[PDB]
């Protein structure tokens, strides 16, 4: 799942 | 010891039932009771055994009921291997050394139709399932670790599939001296197993460190809190589910998400001299902002996450679902106000609270399947209110209402007014309402499609109890369903109390089941006679209180 | 004629007190201690040599879970949970004053997600204790009003 690029500590919607 | 005095009753399900209890004082802090219960319709003796014990681990009660053969059950199930019925119950609770905590709540029955046919002491015909929980915990002032197992036996023959945690370990740690902040950490390790062999099985590991800064004054308070939620899912036996559903479950799933919540309260006071000299009124506004980012949880099966009721107290809750499988995103502000009225002695006599939730963005869990009555997503969607008024030392009134914009109707409501001169002299009226839209939204589809479920709830209940001549007690109860215009529960009871004995005669007509063939409810009428020997204790009550608890809708004191 | 609350929630005499219970590590004792620390109250051990300090003993805690409403087939629909807590606040010179708290909650039943409902029930219990704690704090001033009169 998730996306190709994601941040674990994001605070944004799609782990941006 | 010796034989107890027998009791009897007549029911529409077992005809004439005779009890012949026998006490057995085995030792101090533990005793037993053996009861042959002869039922004439089934033509056999149910052997009931009760074992009460006290120990260093705590206090416990066990019950084992066995009917070797049954006639009605044999007729209803001709191809069954045997007609024997049985019940096992174990309720234990204890704390040893102030740190060890042992809890056991175990119930098991041979068949789902057990409680509709026999007496309801540790179970009831209103129960939909039997719970089997064990829990051992170690708790100290800043720490607690609990390992528990939960299993459920579902009685309804619609879908017997259920999930159980085997085992679940919860750990909580606190520390309140980290500078100005207060910190805590929560951890959990759970194993989800389904009764069916084709349903998915899971292993979940969850960590949640939270840090909050509180600040307080004589007139206001504000608490900020930042938390992180890390969850790891290992899912197996998911071939069958993936074979039929477009949404595919994943074996290994990682869900990491932050949460920011800021709460604030204010208190205002005034001397309400217009209404009463010396009476005080407090107006307390309260606000909260909650932000949790979206996370696509569509590839995680829902094991123990369910929608939560939103009363006034629940408006400020930080979670939309129980458990940890579903964690809805949130960008919302909850606003409420509570008015309290205290008398001259600083005793609270009145309170009324009203609150609402404003959603800036839609709350998405990734897997949204709830069927609302409209497509409202942002704005003031949830409203709640409650009130409690102590009119005098004998009169009391409580009320609550929950309105949801998405349902386009009042979601739920309840009310009650009670007069109570003493334990024996009391009257009470209560009303419960749950709209059909709420039933359709927060319950399975066959609930919406079923005739016994789709009407919602609209129930009016009256309870009365009065003594006569200081030796007679009369108790009555009547719960009536306004939607179907049919009675749901009815109870009468008369007890004569003397110096050395008490004689009780009770009667109850209650809803007991559903007739799928003719499509009407089933009613069970019972009338029991029970005499007990007094004089061995200081209890001189008239028996009104435990008479009021006999029916399937027991009396509760609303003050 | 409104104005901000110019007096603290807990009375000035009960700023430093002793929290005594038979289950000091239980959830109710933890909730009461957290609520007292929220209001800037200093809690001492039960063996504290300081005299003339009010002592709050937490009594028995009762939790009942009954059926409030039923469906057309007799199955339960709403479960009503009742929490009853008792405590005694002793001013060592004056007297012992008893106080109590009652918390009402309700939740719908669903056998098909029964385990989840159980978790919800646990959450409800974790709420209720906190509410009960606030109720106990809200009877702290009245006990003071019961002491000046005598
Ligand atoms: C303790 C009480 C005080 C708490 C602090 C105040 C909380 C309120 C501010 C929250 C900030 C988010 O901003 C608040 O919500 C959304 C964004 O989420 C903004 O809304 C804007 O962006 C959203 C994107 O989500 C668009 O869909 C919307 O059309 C646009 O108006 C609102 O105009 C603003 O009111
Ligand atoms: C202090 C804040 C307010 C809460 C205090 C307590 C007051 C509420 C308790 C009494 C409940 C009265 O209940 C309220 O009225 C009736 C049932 O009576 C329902 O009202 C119903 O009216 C008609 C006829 O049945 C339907 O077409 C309608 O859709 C439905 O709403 C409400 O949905 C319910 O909310
Ligand atoms: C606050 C006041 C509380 C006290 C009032 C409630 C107690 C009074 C009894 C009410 C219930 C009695 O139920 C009412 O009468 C009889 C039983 O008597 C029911 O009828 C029943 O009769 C006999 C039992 O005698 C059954 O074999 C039969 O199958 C059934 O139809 C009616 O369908 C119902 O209308
Ligand atoms: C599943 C996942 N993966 C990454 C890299 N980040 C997030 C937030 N979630």
């Amino acid at each position: 799942a998730c996306r190709a690029k994601c941040d674990w500590f994001s605070w944004l919607d799609d782990c941006a | 010891s010796g034989f107890l005095i027998p009791n009897a009753k007549y029911t529409t399900t077992n005809y004439f039932e005779f009890y012949l209890p026998y006490y057995w004082n085995i030792a101090p802090n533990m005793d037993a009771t053996i009861t042959p219960h002869y039922m004439h319709r089934r033509g056999n003796i149910m052997w009931e055994n009760e074992f009460r014990y006290l120990s260093q681990a705590g206090a416990g009660l066990m019950e084992l009921d066995y009917l070797p053969s049954d006639k009605v059950y044999e007729d209803e199930h001709p191809n069954d291997d045997s007609s024997r019925r049985w019940l096992f119950y174990w309720n234990h609770s204890g704390v040893m050394d102030q740190v060890w905590r042992f809890n056991v709540d175990y119930t098991k029955v041979s068949d789902p139709s057990y409680f509709n046919d026999f007496d309801n002491k540790y179970g009831s015909s209103t129960d939909g399932y039997a719970t089997q929980k064990f829990s051992v915990g170690y708790a100290v002032q800043n720490f607690n670790a609990t390992v528990s197992t939960k299993q459920f036996q579902v009685f309804s023959e619609q879908n017997t599939s259920s999930y159980s945690a085997e085992p679940q370990l919860d750990v909580n740690y606190y520390q309140n001296d980290v500078g100005p902040f207060d910190t805590r950490i929560y951890g959990q390790a759970v194993h989800f197993v389904n009764t069916r062999d084709d349903m998915p099985e899971a292993t979940r590991v969850h960590l949640e460190p939270t840090i909050n800064l509180p600040l307080s004054n004589n007139w206001g308070s504000i608490n900020t809190e930042a938390k992180f939620l890390a969850t790891h899912y290992q899912q197996t036996n998911l071939d069958w589910y993936n074979s039929r559903n477009t949404t595919k479950l994943d074996e290994s799933v990682n869900r990491v998400m932050p949460q920011f919540k800021v709460d604030g309260k204010m208190v205002f006071e005034r001397d309400m001299e217009m209404l009463a000299p010396g009476y005080t009124q407090t107006l307390e506004p309260r606000a909260q902002y909650l932000y949790v980012p979206y996370r696509d949880q569509s590839d995680i099966y829902n094991y123990d996450s369910s929608l939560l009721q939103s009363d006034y107290s629940g408006l400020f809750r930080d979670r939309t679902y129980g458990g940890l499988d579903r964690i809805a995103s949130a960008n919302q502000v909850t606003t409420g106000v509570t008015s309290r009225i205290y008398d001259d002695a600083a005793v609270e006599r009145f309170n009324i609270s009203v609150g609402q939730i404003y959603y800036f963005t839609e709350s998405r869990t990734g897997d949204d399947n709830i069927t609302w009555e409209n497509d409202d997503k942002t704005g003031s969607l949830v409203w709640a209110g409650d009130t409690y008024w102590r009119i005098s030392e004998r009169w009391g009134l409580r009320g609550g209402i929950q309105y949801d914009t998405r349902l386009d109707n009042v979601a739920t409501s309840n009310s009650s007014i009670e007069y109570r001169r003493d334990e024996d002299r009391l009257v009470q009226l209560n009303y419960h309402y749950a709209s059909p839209e709420y039933i359709q939204a927060t319950l399975p589809k066959y609930y919406s499609t079923a005739e016994q479920y789709k009407n919602g709830i609209s129930q009016v209940g009256a309870v009365a109890s009065r003594p006569i001549a200081d030796r007679w007690s009369i108790v009555g109860a009547y719960y009536y369903d306004t939607n179907a215009n049919k009675q749901a529960d009815s109870m009468l009871g008369v007890q004569y109390s003397s110096c050395c004995y008490a004689i009780r005669v009770g009667y109850e007509r209650k809803l007991n089941g559903w007739d799928n063939d003719k499509q009407h409810a089933v009613y069970d009428n019972a009338i029991g006679f029970n005499i007990e020997l007094r004089g061995l204790s200081s209890n001189y009550g008239l028996g009104t209180q435990e008479m009021l608890r006999s029916n399937i809708l027991p009396y509760q004191n609303t003050l | 004629g409104w104005h901000l609350r110019d007096t603290t929630q807990v009375p000035s005499t009960m700023k430093v007190m002793i929290l005594d219970s038979g289950d000091p590590n239980g959830p109710l004792s933890r909730a009461v201690r957290n609520q007292l620390r929220l209001n800037g109250v200093e809690l001492l051990d039960k063996e504290t040599t300081r005299k003339d300090v009010p002592s709050l003993r937490l009594g028995k805690v009762s939790i009942a879970k009954d059926t409030a409403s039923v469906f057309r087939n007799g199955q339960t629909a709403e479960y009503q949970m009742i929490m009853t807590v008792n405590a005694t606040v002793l001013i060592p010179g004056r007297d012992i004053y008893p106080i109590s708290a009652k918390v009402f909650r309700s939740f719908f039943d669903n056998p098909q997600m029964a385990l989840a409902k159980d978790n919800e029930q646990d959450m409800i219990v974790k709420e209720m204790y906190d509410r009960a704690a606030e109720q106990l704090i809200r009877k702290l001033p009245s006990i003071r009003a019961a002491d000046i009169r005598s």
